[PDB]
RNA sequence: CGAUGUCGGCUCAUCACAUCCUGGGGCUGAAGUAGGUCCCAAGGGUAUGGCUGUUCGCCAUUUAAAGUGGUACGCGAGCUGGGUUUAGAACGUCGUGAGACAGUUCGGUCCCUAUCUGCCGUGGGCGCUGGAGAACUGAGGGGGGCUGCUCCUAGUACGAGAGGACCGGAGUGGACGCAUCACUGGUGUUCGGGUUGUCAUGCCAAUGGCACUGCCCGGUAGCUAAAUGCGGAAGAGAUAAGUGCUGAAAGCAUCUAAGCACGAAACUUGCCCCGAGAUGAGUUCUCCCUGACCCUUUAAGGGUCCUGAAGGAACGUUGAAGACGACGACGUUGAUAGGCCGGGUGUGUAAGCGCAGCGAUGCGUUGAGCUAACCGGUACUAAUGAACCGUGAGGCUUAACCU
RNA sequence: AAUUCCUUGUCGGGUAAGUUCCGACCUGCACGAAUGGCGUAAUGAUGGCCAGGCUGUCUCCACCCGAGACUCAGUGAAAU
RNA sequence: ACACAGGUGGUCAGGUAGAGAAUACCAAGGCGCUUGAGAGAACUCGGGUGAAGGAACUAGGCAAAAUGGUGCCGUAACUUC
RNA sequence: AGGACCGAACCGACUAAUGUUGAAAAAUUAGCGGAUGACUUGUGGCUGGGGGUGAAAGGCCAAUCAAACCGGGAGAUAGCU
């Protein structure tokens, strides 16, 4: 593919 | 004109009259004898071949040895053409001493750039160094970006790029001569020519003004 | 960084053409001894340039 | 050597005292003032009285500098500090009246005359 | 980038460095011969052939700086009585190379080096 | 360096005092003023030296109107014509840099007196 | 959608021209200085800061100028991760509530050792038609192409004044580039010295280890920029917009249809560098090889004995050459490296002994002692006598000379 | 303003220049009194702003010492 | 999962300097860490020094640099004293 | 006297760089916080899965957590690939 990303 | 082949011996300085310190390269230019002429009609133009050092017999092969054979030999360090244009010279090892400069004011001087072999961006291109700090991750001497995106899709040719610097050809053009010394085989131009301390030098009359 | 495509036994081959060994040839004799050697290496026995030198 | 930043002394009356370099005038990019090179300035210190106060912007000559200066036969001459005379901004020429510390004979121009007129050397 | 230097690196320390070619130089004045690899044997003649020449003349000083290198007694004694006079007219070049070549355990380039009159 | 050397010290002075760090040297240096081709003194003590031949020079630091100047002078150049010591200093150095941050009283150094 | 990392910055760029500056023009409501506008021009050049995540924009101050665009709004297998920012939290706001919000605020893992293409370098192979050592020719390619200010022309032209030229000279700068260490300096853990704590060499005295080179002051060579030399050009060709000469078609006029002249940092050259794999593999000089014999399907045929050149390579000592290859110097008929001798340079008056002093310490002998990569010298050591590779006159055809 | 969209509001201060900061105004898009209001000495690896010192953070990078990178010998992976 | 830079409670504790179980150098004792040998490139990691300038860097002084002991003198707003 | 002060052991984990097919499935180095207390630690005990425990983060309950793991219903169902 975480989810972290763009977007 | 022609010009001739010498030794870097190199950099001091002299001092004048009212007070300057002129800083010189020494060239060192013993006579360089004409070890061969060629002509329009030994096809391709004019153009006179010296020769000016001294070499160990052993060292000088058959071929080599045969070449000064023709002409006043006593092989030299190695061989040099300069372009004619209008003088002229018999090769009777006819030697050319620095006499030829008493009256030229130019000179531009050719040597072997000091052999640097790597560099990199930076030294070789002066390339701007990234942050030192900063967050700068394994990238602060590195080149950073080399191309665009898909649309060149590669790299164009002559990048500036690390790789081999210097010990290369390189001449410099102007150097007021400063002191011309026969029976000395000296030859004082101000300042500077490329190539390290013993190595070999082709000085010319300056092409520009 | 990896490969797309299989590189092929040809191409794997070609990269080692340079990978191959070179002889000698320069091995030479001890003058007093019989002796093969390196040249400018002392022999087996001690001897170099017909000299004894090292007793081992 | 100047360059922006850099505070300087003053070596005249006007009544500066410290003085920051804010620009090197003379050039796309040029890095360094030194030696008799003008610069624009602002005053960061200012006596009570005096010709300027704080936080004016006006120009000035470089007098001396710490880096120092060498001209021909190869010597050099350098100063512990870094020093200045004000000018002003129209027409150059110095807002002062009396120099102090020593000079140098570098700064011999038309313009600058007046402060080797003043100024107790070189 | 190395232009006119001198001297190798043996990819030790300074300090490394000093202490092993004291060690050698020891070893070299003591046995006469020793084995070792020949990058460490060429530039230990830069170190023991300067004692050698230090000790062709006795004095309290010339000791004792042979001692601040070295460092053992036992060493600076044999020069000075032994190599010193042993060697007083030579010019230079107490020593000789002889390479064996290719220890076993790293394939490591090899060596002897010897006090030149050995004989022995 | 020996087609050199010749060069250059064929151009040495010979006139030369013999001086040291901690001197306190007065050189009297040439200047066209303007229109006048004058001497002017410099006197200050010798801080540091050369020792190389035609390429010579010495600092010589002298605390004018307030703070230092220094003057390197290439010891063998024209412009210098006189050099005379003035005042033999005792230092134990070769370099003097450390006065720079020193003033006034306790910048002085002693006589050396031999 | 079995994954095409998305804003700005940084580093590096690259094209277009609708040209910001520099260049050449027409018109001007162009006197001059200076503008405006259109045409031609893409060779080079084209700002540091304040604020903000910004791009931008405003502001300060420069500058000849601070150009507009394309390149996945160039550039995450180059960096940054401030701004979008999921797991925390709070404000305002909406909601009964869970929560929600281009409202906002504080906080918050940025993988990949490069197979391929490309690209910067650098070798190996074979070719180039006997082999070999040099020196070349230059198809072709790349590099470079910026500009200020002051002085003279001249306070002249012009202008009522104020102001203030074209054209042409001369200096001297900015930014950029190449080279080099003579100067000025940086570094200098391989030189010398000072000094703290402690351990050791039996002890005094003198020295060594360890503490970031223990801390630090100097500093040789080398490498270097802030150091100091040099460069952009001049000239020539053919042109752009543009201006012409002569000139009909069209009795005239007209730069054009014939014909002729001017004309710009663009073009082709001139300058610097690479360069015959330029398979279209070029030229020139020099060196080297002048033995026997057999077999068949008898031909650029295969082989046996002799022979082993010019040269090359290997090995060794090696270099201001170098990742490795490579390139240069040298191998005893020898200065290639180390050592050694003398000098220099650095440090700054060693140890020992004497004198004074209660002593710390001072002075004398003593500008001593020590001193790297430097300089000039020097066969003391190490570079061996050889072996190895490479051959033994070099295709056919036609032509021209001669036999 | 941890609340303000319009908004870099406006005025004052600091800077050569300040969308942040400090002080104010009040037009509070959409503070407010124990889902506490306004203050507060001291404390804080708390957020924002400033200055002296300091400096290779930067102008702009140079040299040096060590560990890799490179060469030889031995062993000998990986994703795709 | 390894002959793995990690985790693992208790006990003993010498000399010189030191307030010290900090720290530096040692004793008793124990080790040199199971690939080495050469080269002295780019780049990367970890360190040292730097002309003139001194935050111009940057989202931000991130990181570096600096400060650094003991005794005495001396020390502002404010303050719940 | 003190959830008092400076600071090792011990307990923590604010910043950075390194590391990211690691030396290590969270560490190393340099700095950092606490250090007589709501401290820290060895041994042993009790709490069980819509349940525990939680100075509260949806934290932790064996490298697993908006409902642990093992076996079973079991070939759950899959208008989807
Ligand atoms: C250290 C070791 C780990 O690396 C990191 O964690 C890096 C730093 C992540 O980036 C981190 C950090 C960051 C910024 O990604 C760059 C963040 O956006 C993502 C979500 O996680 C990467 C790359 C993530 O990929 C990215 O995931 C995105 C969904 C899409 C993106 N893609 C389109 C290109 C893709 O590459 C992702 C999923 O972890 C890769 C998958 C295969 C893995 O799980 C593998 C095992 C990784 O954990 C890892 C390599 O072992």
């Amino acid at each position: 593919i975480f989810s972290i990303f763009v977007i | 004109m022609i010009g001739l082949v010498g030794k870097k011996v190199g950099m001091t300085r002299i001092f004048t009259e009212d007070g300057v310190s002129i800083p010189v390269t020494v060239i060192e230019v013993e006579a360089n004898r004409v070890t061969q002429v060629k002509d329009l009609a030994n096809d391709g133009y004019r153009a006179i071949q010296v020769t000016t050092g001294a070499k160990k017999a052993n060292r000088v092969t058959k071929p080599e040895a045969g070449h000064f054979a023709k002409a006043g030999v006593e092989a030299g360090r190695g061989l040099w053409e300069f372009r004619l244009a209008e003088g002229e010279e018999f090769t009777v090892g006819q030697s050319i001493s620095v006499e030829l400069f008493a009256d030229v004011k130019k000179v531009d001087v050719t040597g072997t750039s000091k052999g640097k072999g790597f560099a990199g961006t930076v030294k070789r291109w002066n390339f701007r160094t990234q942050d030192a700090t900063h967050g700068n991750s394994l990238s602060h001497r590195v080149p950073g970006s080399i191309g665009q995106n898909q649309t060149p899709g590669k790299v164009f040719k002559g990048k500036k790029m690390a790789g081999q610097m210097g010990n290369e050809r390189v001449t410099v053009q102007s150097l007021d001569v400063v002191r011309v010394d026969a029976e000395r085989n000296l030859l004082l131009v101000k300042g500077a020519v490329p190539g390290a301390t013993g190595s070999d030098l082709i000085v010319k009359p300056a092409v520009k003004a | 960084a990896v490969q797309q495509n299989k590189p092929t036994r040809s191409k794997r081959g070609m990269r080692r053409s340079h990978d191959a060994l070179t002889a000698v040839t320069s091995l030479s004799v001890d003058k007093t001894s019989g002796e093969k050697h390196l040249r400018h290496h002392i022999t087996a026995d001690g001897y170099y340039r017909g000299r004894k030198v090292i007793a081992k | 050597m100047i360059q922006e930043q850099t505070m300087l002394n003053v070596a005249d009356n006007s009544g500066a005292r410290r003085v920051m370099c804010i620009k090197v005038l003379g050039g796309s990019h040029r890095r360094y003032a030194g030696v008799g090179d003008i610069i624009k300035i602002t005053i960061k210190e200012a006596i009570p009285r005096g010709k300027v106060k704080k936080g004016d912007v006006l120009k000035a000559v470089v007098v001396r500098t710490k880096k120092g200066v060498r001209r021909p036969d190869g010597s050099v001459i350098r100063f512990d500090g870094n020093a200045c005379v004000l000018l002003n901004n129209n027409s150059e020429q110095p807002i002062g009246t009396r120099i102090f510390g020593p000079v140098t004979r570098e700064l011999r121009s038309e313009k600058f005359m007046k402060i080797i007129s003043l100024a107790p050397e070189v | 980038m190395r232009h006119r230097k001198s001297g190798r690196q043996l990819n030790r320390n300074s300090s490394h460095r000093q202490a092993m070619f004291r060690n050698m130089a020891g070893s070299l004045v003591r046995h006469e011969i020793i084995k070792t690899t020949l990058p460490k044997a060429k530039e230990l003649r830069r170190v023991v052939e300067p004692l050698i020449t230090l000790a062709k003349t006795d004095s309290v000083a010339n000791r004792r700086l042979a001692f601040a290198r070295t460092r053992d007694n036992e060493i600076v004694a044999k020069l000075f009585n032994e190599l010193g006079p042993r060697f007083a007219s030579r010019a230079g070049g107490y020593t000789r190379i002889l390479k064996c070549g290719f220890r076993a355990g790293d394939n490591a380039p090899m060596a002897y080096i010897e006090l030149v009159d050995r004989s022995e | 360096s020996n087609i050199i050397k010749q060069l250059e010290q064929e151009q040495m002075k010979q006139d030369v005092p013999s001086f040291r760090p901690g001197d306190t040297v007065e050189v009297k240096v040439w200047v066209v003023e303007g229109s006048k081709k004058r001497l002017q003194a410099f006197e200050g003590v010798v801080i540091a030296i050369r020792n190389r031949g035609l390429h010579s020079a010495f600092t010589v630091r002298k605390i004018s109107n307030g703070e230092g100047v220094e003057r390197v002078f290439q010891t063998h150049s024209p412009v210098v014509d006189s050099i005379s010591v003035k005042r033999r200093g005792a230092v134990r150095k070769a370099k003097l840099y450390y006065l720079r941050e020193r003033t006034g009283k306790a910048a002085r150094i002693k006589e050396r007196l031999n």
